[PDB]
């Protein structure tokens, strides 16, 4: 009748497969928020993106592609 | 009574818990070369259970104490008997005074 | 070495996040991490104005968690 | 470690901790590991301007601890010797 | 029962916390004995109570209100003495004798008067070293053991509440005579504190019957079609216990030398070249440290005296709760203000047979020598108000077996030895403050 | 590794400047591999504040910004392992 | 080389160390000593920082001698700062730059 | 449906013009050659893109790895 | 570290990354020197408040110095 | 000066199979019930 525990790892390894796109946040950079496909990530979540558009406040979309986001940073990740 | 053990309790919840690391003596065996003959050694009486001693001199070794200081074997003849008891009497005043 | 975080009594309750920043994140947690890294179900995201805005499955880093709070009795 | 071990002591008691925005809490701790985080009851939370709010169940993370107030009666308790092995001050009988 | 080693138990105990102590030469020390008779006839005869600050498995610090009782079966009025001012049982069963006829009755009488009991396992080197079971038989007879206790348990109170079983924390294996006591948490944060991070109680919640590891998948499997795996108690605990005593025992000094500098043990060259017996104390004293296991049993399992007040107004206690000195000891009141309730269920004599200690557990309300108290005698009431005697408290002493620790004043909640009130007191008595409420009733 | 640069010299007077923006002079009495660098008969210039000296003092390791060496140091041979 | 698994013994973390400034990012920091160069270094405090670099670190804890050190902030003024000698901790550095000598 | 790890994804890059982002606004332009396992990189003839403009050139470049917050292009 | 040791039971002024200063007794350290003082008193800013027993981080600390010396034959033929 | 040995386990093990003839096998002391010191001189205290 429990619900099963899902580490954080495997939750972003299930995000990988489903392609689900993503909102991430930053560490002290409130208004930047970044989103995309995740397309590949390590122990150390470095999160490798996929059509990752710069969003702010405004929602001023900004194109970078595909990028490689340090871990350092990352405060939370939305599933979409 | 208990109704789901314990067990089927425990495994239920993350069937695939995972643990990597090995018991602390894996390489070893339970049972050594000399384990037998060391564990009869430890129920031996009392010189040869020890390892390490001091060394007493020629004469303080009685060697037949404990052939007196236990009950008389049965069937010997009244002599025998006398002196068995002889012996351990001494031995009490000994141990008396 | 490293060492897993207490919360098991927390699973699957209805909890309280700050992050840094003032940030503050509602949810249901159901699982953490080595590093507290921890995962939010239904979650629901507050701003400085008060508006709450629904903000879905979650993965909070461990290293920008302040506290996690209850309010149940 | 000596620190610690002082913070476990404390465990059962009204402890006071300040976090790094500067607010201080004021509750009874019931959980602490070696990592410092921490688990406490019936906060009293004062904010750095400092205005009164109250919590009810709170599990701090220890990275963000700045420090603690410990009760007096605890600076009696004893420092035991750590030995390289061992992970936890304990009164120790063997050879070290 | 008798000669199980519950007096074993708190030397090893007392071994840690006086560095002064040292084993005797010919048989062991058997602190707290403490009579002449007794060391004559090397059994204990009295109940001596004995107080001391013993550390917890995360590094806290308890004050064990520990009282020792005998295992003969006429000294039974030791047990249930003591018993009334105690908040629960810690339980010692050899495991090679296994449950005994005292130690049925003991059992009866504690889930009888709603006392949490521990269970100890004692002696269980001997399973390794005398009685020589291979480690799977040697598990079978441990829960063997546990289950006769749990059966003894049930022919009183099927309740749920009153179980032992390891996978509780209930339950601890211990050897006194080599000096260690575990549980499987204590097990379980051996391995983690060496091999980094996982959770200690979902690793020890799995270290008990017929949970089987798999040494392939890493996985603890349930039935282990055929032998893919050996149960998981056998695996990480008895089998590692039976190579540390092997290791010790079998004259192998290089392989134990680098086993134990693995463990970040470092022995002097000469300690390799002890008697077998003092080496495996001495490998196992390093190796397992201070008794944990068994203080954080006892802690988690037994209640503080302030939890515990309820219980033992409920049972003990036989006025109205709801009257003021009732009320009195359901919240354990430690202020000067409050009512002065204490309950004497033993005597203790002086190192000369001159005069006694009265043993009480000051149920609420605070005590300073010199005080004026009246005691109140086992059939007082309000038909007989004349067995009331007004008396002085003289001294007031933390009993510590071969010493005492003097105290100015005690507090609610603690077990004190009180001198200067004896003489009216034969068996049992309740001693209250003279400048109280009407209507002191006794236990 | 290059701290043992740090614990090869020894006792002579050097500047630091610390991470807060703070300003000490004086003499090491022993520096650590782990970089806990030890001071004493020192100069503290708080930043904004006006500086007081103090007889001995230790710093963290990561409050080091840099350090002002002097010039009388055989650089060269104190390199050398 | 073909060894970044990250789980490696003394030996091959050595050799990886010191095939890292061998070849990799950190190695512009051996010709720069080698070759005497001009480095301007920033630190996270908005310093400037011209210097040759005389010995560097793993950690990147460099020493330098004859340092440029400008800093600027009223109105913005720029003033500068010569030091014989200096030991620098990696943690501050932001970003190194060679000016070639040649 | 490959998914390429951060490792693999540098270094399969080498050589390329990409834009870095620090954490504090700064993004520079050049060529990578090397990187190593702790992901502070090298450029070549770079320059700094303040607010986006063009303002210097700085050539090769050493940047240490936590100064980053991405990598791009 | 065997200079550390020095300084247990001496009195010390720490000064903090916050930018505060703990004045009291060194009773314990750590490897990542957390201190243990006692009877702590608090410099803000310079105003005194009693604080007691007092746990710090190794974060926290930024230096540290002391302002107190450590409180305190047979016969013949 | 011989005032203090050490002997192997395999050599411990040799001269406890060499001298068996002469050294008791009872391990228990039990079955000194009344047959012991004590016993004795209680004995001789009450001149049964
Ligand atoms: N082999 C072995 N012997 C033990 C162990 N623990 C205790 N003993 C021995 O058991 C005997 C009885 O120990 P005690 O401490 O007197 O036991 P006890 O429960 O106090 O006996 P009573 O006070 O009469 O109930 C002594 O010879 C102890 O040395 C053990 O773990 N292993
Ligand atoms: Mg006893």
């Amino acid at each position: 009748v429990q619900k099963v525990m899902i580490p954080p790892i495997n939750f972003i390894f299930k995000l990988l497969q489903q392609h689900t796109p993503v909102s991430i946040w930053l560490f002290e950079q409130t208004d930047i928020r970044l989103q995309g496909q995740i397309r590949g990530f390590d122990e150390f979540m470095n999160i490798v993106l996929d059509d990752a558009v710069q969003v702010d406040a405004k929602n001023n979309k900004r194109e970078l592609g595909r990028i490689l986001l340090k871990g350092d940073n990352i405060t939370l990740i939305q599933a979409i | 009574e208990l109704d789901t053990s314990p067990e089927d309790s425990a495994i239920e919840e993350d069937p695939n818990f995972e643990i990597p690391f090995d018991p602390f003596f894996h390489s070893e065996d339970i049972e050594f070369e000399h384990t037998a003959s060391a564990l009869i050694l430890l129920w031996a009486p009392h010189p040869f259970n020890k390892r390490s001693g001091a060394t007493k001199r020629a004469q303080d070794v009685p060697l037949i104490k404990h052939w007196y200081l236990e009950h008389c074997p049965p069937n010997q003849p009244v002599k025998v008997r006398v002196s068995y008891q002889k012996l351990l009497k001494s031995h009490v005043m000994n141990k008396l005074h | 070495k490293a060492g897993a975080p207490d919360l098991k009594k927390y699973l699957d309750r209805q909890v309280f996040v700050q992050l840094n920043g003032s940030r503050k994140v509602y949810g249901v947690l159901r699982g953490y991490d080595i590093f507290l890294n921890i995962v939010l179900e239904d979650s629901i995201e507050e701003k400085v104005d008060g508006e709450k805005v629904k903000i879905g499955s979650v993965a909070i880093r461990g290293n920008s968690v302040i506290m996690i709070e209850t309010l149940d009795k | 470690s000596l620190c610690i071990k002082l913070l476990h002591e404390t465990q059962g008691h009204i402890v006071t901790m300040e976090l790094e925005n500067g607010s201080t809490y004021r509750g009874k701790l019931i959980e602490a590991e070696d990592n410092m985080n921490c688990q406490m009851r019936d906060i009293s939370v004062t904010a750095r301007d400092g205005r009164v709010s109250h919590l009810d169940q709170v599990y701090i993370r220890g990275s963000h601890i700045r420090f603690l107030i410990v009760p007096d009666m605890l600076r009696n308790a004893p420092m035991f010797k750590v030995g390289p092995g061992r992970s936890v001050p304990l009164p120790t009988r063997g050879r070290r | 029962h008798l000669h199980h080693g519950k007096s074993a138990l708190l030397d090893l105990l007392v071994y840690y916390t006086h560095p002064d102590t040292k084993p005797p030469k010919r048989r062991s020390l058997r602190y707290t004995d403490t009579h002449y008779l007794e060391r004559e006839r090397v059994m204990s005869i009295k109940s001596t109570p004995l107080t001391l600050a013993v550390s917890d498995m995360k590094g806290k610090t308890f004050a064990f209100q520990c009282i020792d009782t005998p295992g003969h079966v006429d000294f039974v009025d030791e047990v249930a003495a003591p018993m009334a001012i105690s908040d629960g049982v810690v339980l010692v069963v050899d495991v090679i004798e296994g449950v005994m006829i005292n130690t049925t009755r003991i059992i009866k009488h504690a889930i009888l008067h709603d006392m949490p009991i521990v269970l100890v396992l004692n002696k269980v080197d001997r399973l390794i070293l005398e009685l020589r079971l291979p480690p799977n038989d040697a598990y079978h007879k441990l829960r063997h053991v546990i289950d006769e206790v749990n059966d003894n348990i049930c022919q009183i109170s099927k309740d749920l509440k009153y179980r032992v079983s390891p996978e509780l924390g209930n339950v601890c294996f211990a050897s006194c005579d080599l000096g260690y006591c575990f549980t499987l948490s204590s097990f379980a944060k051996l391995y983690i504190d060496r091999h980094g991070g996982i959770d200690v109680d979902l690793f020890s919640k799995r270290l008990w019957g017929d949970i089987y590891f798999d040494s392939k998948t890493r996985k603890f499997a349930k039935q282990s079609l055929d032998g893919s795996g050996v149960r998981s108690f056998v695996h990480f605990i008895l089998e590692p216990l039976y190579k540390l005593h092997t290791l010790t025992i079998s004259d192998e000094a290089e392989k134990l030398k680098k086993h134990l500098s693995s463990f970040q043990i470092y022995l002097k060259p000469k300690d390799y070249l002890l008697d077998p017996k003092p080496l495996l104390q001495l490998i196992c004293a390093s190796f397992f440290g201070f008794p944990v296991g068994f203080v954080n049993a006892v802690t988690r399992h037994i209640p503080s005296p302030r939890e515990n007040a309820a219980r033992k107004a409920s049972q003990s206690y036989i006025g109205p709760i709801n009257s003021s000195i009732g009320k009195a000891i359901l919240e354990m009141s430690r202020e000067e203000s409050a009512p002065l309730v204490m309950h004497v269920t033993k005597l203790y004599n002086t190192v000369d047979a001159n005069n006694f200690y009265a043993f009480a557990r000051v149920y609420s309300g605070q005590v300073k020598k010199g005080q004026k108290v009246k005691v109140l005698g086992e059939n007082y009431s309000l038909e007989d108000e004349e067995d009331m005697v007004v008396a002085h408290i003289a001294e007031i002493c933390v009993p510590c077996a071969r010493y005492r620790l003097h105290v100015d004043g005690a507090v609610a909640g603690m077990l004190v030895l009180l001198g200067g009130v004896d003489n009216s007191i034969s068996k049992t008595a309740t001693i209250v403050s003279d400048n109280l409420k009407d209507d002191p009733y006794i236990f | 590794k290059l701290v043992r640069f740090l614990m090869k010299l020894t006792n002579e007077t050097v500047s630091i400047e610390l991470k807060n923006g703070t300003i000490v002079h004086g003499t090491i009495t022993s520096v650590d591999m782990q970089m806990n660098t030890h001071l004493k008969a020192v100069k503290m210039t708080v930043k904004g504040r006006e500086p007081v000296p103090v007889e001995t003092l230790s710093i963290r390791g990561n409050n080091i910004r840099y350090y002002i060496l002097p010039d009388s140091l055989p650089l060269d041979t104190l390199l050398i392992d | 080389v073909d060894k970044p698994r990250s789980e490696l013994s003394e030996i091959e973390l050595a050799r990886l160390e010191e095939y890292e400034f061998s070849a990799g990012p950190l190695s512009v920091l051996q010709q720069a000593v080698k070759n005497h160069d001009q480095v301007l270094i920033n630190c996270r405090n908005n310093k400037k920082l011209l210097a040759r670099v005389k010995a560097f670190d793993r950690h990147s804890n460099m020493v330098l001698e004859n340092v440029k050190e400008m800093w600027t902030e009223g109105k913005a003024i720029n003033k500068d700062r010569f030091i014989s000698k200096m030991f620098l901790r990696g943690d501050g550095v932001v970003l190194v730059v060679r000016i070639p000598s040649a | 449906f490959v998914p390429v790890n951060p490792k693999p994804f540098l270094q399969g890059l080498i050589g390329k013009p990409v834009l870095v982002r620090l954490k504090w606004g700064q993004e520079y332009k050049g060529t990578l050659q090397s990187v190593d396992s702790y992901m502070n990189l090298q450029l070549l003839n770079a320059e700094e893109l303040v607010d986006g403009v063009k303002t210097g050139d700085l050539g090769e470049i050493l940047i240490r790895c936590n100064n980053v917050l991405w990598v791009g292009e | 570290t065997t200079k550390m040791v020095s300084l247990l039971n001496h009195s010390l002024n720490v000064t903090t990354k916050d930018g505060r200063t703990f004045v009291g007794q060194l009773l314990a350290f750590d490897g990542f020197m957390n201190l243990v003082l006692s009877d702590c008193q608090e410099y803000r800013h310079e105003e005194k408040r009693m604080l007691g027993l007092v746990i710090l981080r190794g974060e926290f600390i930024v230096s540290l110095s002391v302002q107190g010396p450590p409180p305190m034959l047979l016969s013949g033929p | 000066t011989y005032r203090r040995w050490k002997l192997n386990l395999p050599q411990m093990a040799n001269l406890h199979r060499l001298g068996y003839q002469l050294l008791s096998d009872l391990r228990d002391d039990n079955y000194f019930y009344l047959f012991n010191d004590n016993s004795f001189f209680t004995a001789k205290a009450l001149n049964v």
